């Protein structure tokens, strides 16, 4: 029994999470109601480490859902499995944070998560042995970037020893709602690279390109996007949430995957992408090679870049884990000179028998890559567009905010280009 | 090649050939470096909480 | 795509096989650390055999045979034959050799001398050579004095073998030399010898009655270069190669290099690597090697071949570098990672 | 009678010790529940196979064993597995979260929490023993538990039992199986603060017992399991004298009296001969001679290896099966004018021998075939260093750039130890270049 905590933050973080409990209820055969209806014990082996289970044999997600206006989370108890979630956990106010990152952060924020980190210590506690948490958040908004980052400080403090993870929507201009967004990632990501211990960067200008170059979408909606993000999520938590000993808990996962303590931004990566050809059976062969495509990753950052520091790659679905290490192993000894020398052996795969819904076989990648340099690179440079003349920062120095505390996350993003860069060389 | 202390018994037997002749810490110590560990553990984990509180 | 590492950059020979490699667009050269190789070019000192074959899916291969330098050293060789039976003291291709221990250092001191008390007593030649492997350092003599009060002097261990005072010498010059064969051993072990080889000539004429300068009595491509004054007058580089020699030997002694001295080098060679095979073979090992040798032999005036010493990192004939690395390239690495005649070589079938 | 405590720490001692202790019941001929019919003698007995076994008044048969890891799916697996009978409760002990991969998590983190109830938990095993030798150690060099919390065990065990031989069973890191990058500095770490504790050490390299299951068992991608039942054989080989009438390795102090001269240079290299696919239509039974010659072929060691290019201080050979002196001889003497077996100069060239006549017992429905001789050899050769040279020079890659060290310091560990380890490691390897090489 290795409890985790879920968290999701904001509309992004509550749209993603939705879909998120949407995907993994369903392999594990919870159905809306939180009724179990699967055909494997596969589906129940581990299927504590996200639901609590209820009297009458009823599984209830440990997430809590967290968000300063009402609207994203009248949705989710209106969508599809919008009844399965504990009503309890809903945590919401009136007042909306503007995506001002200030707000979130310092006042509308600050006047809330107390009463989130009520919740959060009631699921705690339930707990037999608690692994950490996870949020779910996007970085350009207010709620899911300021008071996101508020609560993960907040969560550190009285829990300075339990894992802390986040799912991260990185913005992009392609991608955008308002100008602010870079303002807001850039105060998001200092906090995450002190308080948190994996964060797995999702970008939306990769999501976007992903579905109009490689989906064939013509016009991709936030609805296109979140169903990769969806299956991504899916994939990179299949190691928690079914038999195995490899990538099996937060920790272990954090001590495989991070050799430094601040570079522990990772780029996630799925296969297959098929547009609707869609009933075609995909050989080993075919999913490593797409799997290690940078068109197949959703940080929008080429890895020919930079050095993989550390990969972890899940195989699901019945298949030669023969051929997979062969697959693997051809993949490393033919572009040996994009994974660094001095960790060696920084290849690690898993297999997993359950395939996702609707697919034979599937391959999710999480690599600690040093070209994922490029994404701090993108948003330091918009912030220093806007800065440079103050655009935008009244709406942050009406919020208490100084320009000092902008230029310290300036530097310290500056800081984390440079310090991956000296192990890219 | 010579066979020495051949022993033999209902369950097997065993010999020795023979081809050519030749030419800590205290309980203390130990209670210290443990808990010398843990205090390091502990100021590490206060000056984070320390850093929290500022 | 193969992938092969370089650690050796002083190696022309395997400068010229890994230009050739790349030259397939069918390998690739990785940093000489990156452990994730096919084929290793190894260092010649401290190669880290334990390191190889441990690498998962990956088939590796490595260009030297660890534990050949009991061949390839002066010392260790003597000491191979007089032990080993496949060779036996009274091998009979190979010079009395004595292996001496410097007195600020088993020996065979004590055995030397007896017998080289017994040659001087029956009015036989007795003139004898020291040398070593940490030499460019040779002394050659009649005196057994000089030669032990030689080895004294210095402080590594050497080797008092008999000099061959009976040379075979070309004419017209009346000059010494030596064979250089070179030899390449798969990681089968097959034992190939390469088609050509090359006779290092002296282009001093031999004298027997002045051991004192050693320009015509040492064949060495450095010393002919350096300190002979008739260099390059008979042939180019005191480079005379098999079909100028077989010429010679067919008008001069009316036989063949084939008959004279072909059948006793290839004898040899195959005595020499058939009786180490056991210890250095690869044939059940985790990773595989093969290696290039270089002998060396004399041929005195009976037309009797003698090994002299065999090279583990030999260097080529500048004419031949290109023919003998290709082969190296077709039968010792292709071999084992094949690519998308009439063989340059011999091979010289033997029981396994 | 002299008593043995057999102990199993993290994943991989656990699992092992699972596999041995069910080919042991089948070797003596225990019943899962733990009754004994050839017994004779009812809740007692000196008998051989009660150093390995005590009794109740019911006359069931519990090993002398104790389980421990930091996290309990590993054990809860022998609470409801086959043989959950033989064991009660005080034997098998788990916490709840385990040292992720991190050495200084299971030693100092975890360990200090745990390691008195460890303690407590053998000492109920050692009150029953009239004359306990020592103690067998079941632990993977990998893991977080079995690198960190064993180091700290043995530094307890040779205080708590001064005059007691401790041996180990240590399963030497393997990518082929492993998922966890650290595994070379928890390997160092834990050889260096248990190198002085440990008095005989048997490495079994997962990539050795790997591709000896592709091999020979025609297994395409082996599972703990089958490598598993293929250690415990060898594990059983070893400890068989201990169990049964004998004259050789009759008590711990005789292992390392016949297998180790030199006290740091104490970890022999196991050979094991003939493997053969039970999935086979019948295999042609192999001679004295050919499985004692395959004692020599580096296929079959459990750490690859080239005993040619070291020297020997010391050879066991342990058969099993129908194998009489003489045609141990006559092999012998066969491989000796054939094979590279050099010895140091200041040990005897000799072998001792032992036979038992009990064929190796081979768990039904495994992947082994039933064979009528078998053997495992055990030399003390300096070619096993190979395994360390290994291992450090990837600690060396790592620790160059201090990656994933913080994640040990963050755990109360001091940096210096890593270099004080290595150092440690660097003399090591020293001492068997000085033994080994002229
Ligand atoms: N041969 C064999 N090796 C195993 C087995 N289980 C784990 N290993 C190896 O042990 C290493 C990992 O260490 P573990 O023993 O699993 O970890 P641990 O001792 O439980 O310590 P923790 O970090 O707390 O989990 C890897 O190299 C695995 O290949 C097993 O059952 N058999
Ligand atoms: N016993 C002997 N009788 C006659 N000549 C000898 C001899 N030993 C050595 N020489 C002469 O010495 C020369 C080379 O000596 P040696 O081979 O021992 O030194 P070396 O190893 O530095 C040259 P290389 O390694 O390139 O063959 C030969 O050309 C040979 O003519
Ligand atoms: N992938 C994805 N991104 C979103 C979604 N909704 C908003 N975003 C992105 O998140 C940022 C806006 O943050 P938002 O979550 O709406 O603000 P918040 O509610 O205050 O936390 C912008 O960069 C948007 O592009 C969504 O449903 N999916
Ligand atoms: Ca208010
Ligand atoms: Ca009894
Ligand atoms: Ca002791
Ligand atoms: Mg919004
Ligand atoms: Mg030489
Ligand atoms: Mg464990």
């Amino acid at each position: 029994m290795r409890e985790i905590v879920h968290i999701q933050a904001g509309q992004c973080g509550n749209q993603i999470g939705a879909k998120f409990w949407e995907v993994i209820s369903d392999e594990h055969g919870i159905d809306p109601t939180g009724s179990y209806h699967g055909d494997s014990d596969l589906q129940l082996e581990r299927i504590n480490v996200y639901y609590n289970e209820a009297t009458g044999n009823k599984y209830v997600p440990r997430a809590i859902l967290v968000d300063l206006e009402p609207g994203t989370m009248d949705s989710v108890r209106s969508g599809p499995f919008g009844q399965i979630f504990r009503p309890d956990n809903f945590v919401f106010g009136q007042s909306g944070a503007g995506n001002n990152w200030a707000k979130g952060h310092y006042t509308e924020g600050a006047e809330l998560v107390d009463s989130v980190l009520d919740v959060v210590r009631k699921e705690s506690e339930s707990c037999d042995c608690l692994q950490g948490f996870q949020l779910t958040h996007s970085l350009g908004g207010g709620t899911g970037s300021g008071m996101g980052t508020l609560l993960i400080s907040k969560i550190r403090e009285e829990y300075p020893d339990r894992i802390m993870n986040t799912f991260s929507v990185m913005p992009s201009p392609k991608v955008s709602d308002t100008v602010v967004e870079p303002y807001n990632a850039t105060l998001s990501v200092h906090q995450l690279v002190e308080n948190t211990d994996e964060t797995y960067c999702i970008d939306n200008e990769a999501l976007y390109d992903i579905c109009f170059r490689t989906l064939k979408l013509t016009t991709p909606t936030y609805g296109d996007l979140n169903h990769l993000v969806s299956a991504t999520m899916s994939g990179v938590t299949t190691c928690l949430r079914f038999p195995g000993q490899l990538n099996a808990d937060l920790r272990k996962l954090a001590v495989n995957m991070v050799p430094f303590p601040r570079l522990h931004f990772f780029m996630p990566g799925f296969a297959p992408l098929t547009s609707r050809q869609q009933y075609r059976a995909l050989t080993v062969p075919e999913l490593t090679q797409q799997m290690f495509d940078s068109k197949n990753m959703m940080a929008a950052c080429d890895p020919r870049h930079g050095r993989y520091l550390t990969v972890a790659a899940i195989f699901r679905g019945r298949m030669s884990m023969k051929e997979v290490d062969e697959q693997m192993l051809n993949v490393q000894n033919k572009n040996s000179s994009y994974f660094v020398e001095w960790i060696p052996n920084n290849v690690k795969t898993a297999v997993c028998d359950i395939p996702p819904r609707g697919l034979k076989m599937s391959a999710t990648f999480i690599g600690n890559s040093t070209a994922i340099q490029e994404l701090f690179k993108r948003i330091s440079e918009q912030f220093t567009a806007m800065f440079r003349r103050k655009a935008f920062l009244h709406w942050y120095t009406g919020e208490g905010m100084d320009e000092m505390e902008f230029t310290e996350a300036e530097s310290n993003m500056n800081d984390l280009v440079s310090e991956y860069q000296q192990y890219q060389d | 090649m010579e066979v020495i202390e051949l022993n033999k018994c209902t369950s097997g037997q065993s010999f020795e050939v023979i081809l050519k002749p030749p030419s800590d810490p205290s309980l203390e110590e130990i209670q210290k470096k443990l808990e010398a560990a843990e205090e390091r553990r502990k100021y590490q984990e206060a000056e984070l909480l320390k850093h929290l509180a500022e | 795509m193969y992938t092969f590492v370089v650690r050796d950059e002083n190696s022309s020979v395997y400068a010229e096989v890994s230009r050739l490699l790349l030259a397939t667009g069918q390998w690739k050269r990785l940093r000489k650390d990156n452990p994730r190789f096919n084929l290793m070019l190894g260092e010649r000192n401290r190669l880290p055999f334990g390191r190889l074959g441990h690498e998962p899916g990956l088939v590796q291969l490595v260009n030297y045979y660890r534990g050949a330098d009991k061949l390839c050293r002066k010392a260790s060789l003597v000491k191979l034959i007089k032990t080993s039976p496949e060779l036996s003291e009274s091998c009979t291709w190979f010079p009395e050799s004595y292996v001496i221990y410097p007195t600020n250092l088993t020996d065979e001191r004590e055995v030397f001398l007896a017998a080289y008390n017994r040659r001087r007593e029956g009015r036989e030649g007795n003139v004898w050579i020291a040398k070593s492997s940490a030499g460019a350092g040779i002394l050659i003599s009649s005196e057994a004095s000089e030669l032990l009060d030689f080895i004294d002097e210095q402080g590594q261990v050497h080797v008092i073998q008999k000099y061959l005072e009976k040379p075979l010498l070309l004419e017209p010059g009346h000059r010494k030399f030596d064979i250089r064969s070179w030899v390449l051993v798969d990681h089968l072990y097959n034992i190939y010898l390469y088609r050509e080889g090359v006779l290092r000539t002296s282009s001093e004429p031999y004298n027997s009655a002045n051991f004192q300068d050693k320009t015509c009595h040492l064949t060495n491509h450095c010393i002919q270069k350096e300190y002979s004054k008739n260099y390059g007058r008979y042939e180019e580089g005191n480079e005379m190669f098999f079909e100028e020699f077989n010429q010679y030997l067919m008008d001069a002694l009316n036989t063949t290099l084939e008959n004279s001295i072909l059948l006793q080098i290839k004898h040899i060679i195959r005595s020499c690597l058939m009786c180490i095979e056991p210890a250095i073979s690869t044939k059940h090992l985790h990773y595989q090697s093969f290696q290039l040798f270089g002998f060396d032999f004399m041929v005195d005036e009976e037309l009797k071949v003698w090994l002299i010493e065999v090279n583990g990192a030999p260097a080529c004939a500048q004419k031949l570098y290109a023919e003998l690395c290709q082969g190296i390239v077709d039968v010792a690495i292709s071999s084992v990672f094949p690519l998308a005649p009439t063989s340059i070589f011999i091979k010289l079938h033997h029981h396994h | 009678m002299r008593e043995c405590i057999s102990i199993h720490v993290g994943q991989a001692g656990v699992q092992i010790g699972n596999a041995c202790w069910e080919l042991y019941c089948l070797e003596h001929g225990i019943q899962p529940d733990g009754q004994m019919p050839s017994d004779k003698t009812i809740g007692g007995g000196d008998d051989s196979f009660n150093t390995f076994f005590s009794e109740t008044g019911a006359g069931k048969h519990v090993p002398r064993a104790v389980f421990v890891d930091l996290e309990p799916t590993v054990i809860d697996e022998v609470r409801t597995g086959t043989y959950r009978q033989l064991f009660h409760p005080e034997q098998l002990i788990t916490g709840k979260e385990d040292a992720a991969n991190n050495y200084a998590r299971g030693h100092y983190t975890i360990g200090k929490e745990i390691i008195d109830l460890v303690l407590d938990r053998i000492r109920k095993l050692a009150d029953q023993c009239t004359g306990l030798q020592g103690f067998l150690v079941f632990h993977s060099f990998g893991g977080g538990t079995g690198s960190g919390f064993t180091s700290l065990l043995m530094e307890r065990l040779s205080v708590d039992y001064g005059k007691k031989s401790k041996l180990e069973f240590s399963i030497y890191p393997a990518p082929q199986v492993s998922t966890a990058v650290v595994e070379p500095y928890n390997s160092i770490l834990t050889t260096h603060t248990t190198l002085e504790h440990s008095d005989c050490a048997f490495m079994v390299d997962n990539e050795a017992i790997y591709d000896i299951c592709r091999r020979n068992l025609d297994i395409e991608r082996p599972t703990y399991t089958n490598l598993n039942r293929l250690i415990s054989q060898i594990v059983s080989s070893i400890t068989a004298s201990l169990r049964f009438d004998g004259a050789l390795n009759v008590d711990l102090t005789e292992f390392q009296t016949n297998l180790v001269p030199y006290p740091r240079i104490h970890f022999p290299l196991a050979t094991y001969a003939p493997v053969i696919s039970a999935e086979k239509a019948y295999h042609e039974q192999l001679s004295v001679a050919e499985i004692t010659n395959a004692c020599f072929e580096p296929a079959n060691q459990m750490v690859k290896c080239d005993p040619r290019h070291g020297k020997y201080m010391a050879c066991c050979l342990l058969y099993r099966g129908d194998v009489v002196p003489k045609d141990v001889n006559a092999a012998i003497a066969t491989i000796k004018t054939k094979r590279s077996i050099q010895f140091v100069d200041w040990c005897p060239t000799g072998f001792k021998v032992g036979i038992n006549y009990q064929p190796p017992t081979v768990v039904p429905g495994g992947d082994l075939a039933k064979v009528q001789r078998a053997v495992c050899m055990l030399s003390n050769t300096t070619a096993i260093a190979e395994a360390w040279a290994r291992l450090d020079h990837k600690f060396d890659l790592m620790y160059a750039k201090r990656a994933f060290v913080h994640w040990y310091v963050g755990e109360g560990m001091e940096e210096g130890e890593f270099s004080e380890a290595r150092e440690d490691m660097a003399a090591l390897e020293k001492d068997y270049e000085e033994v080994g090489v002229d």
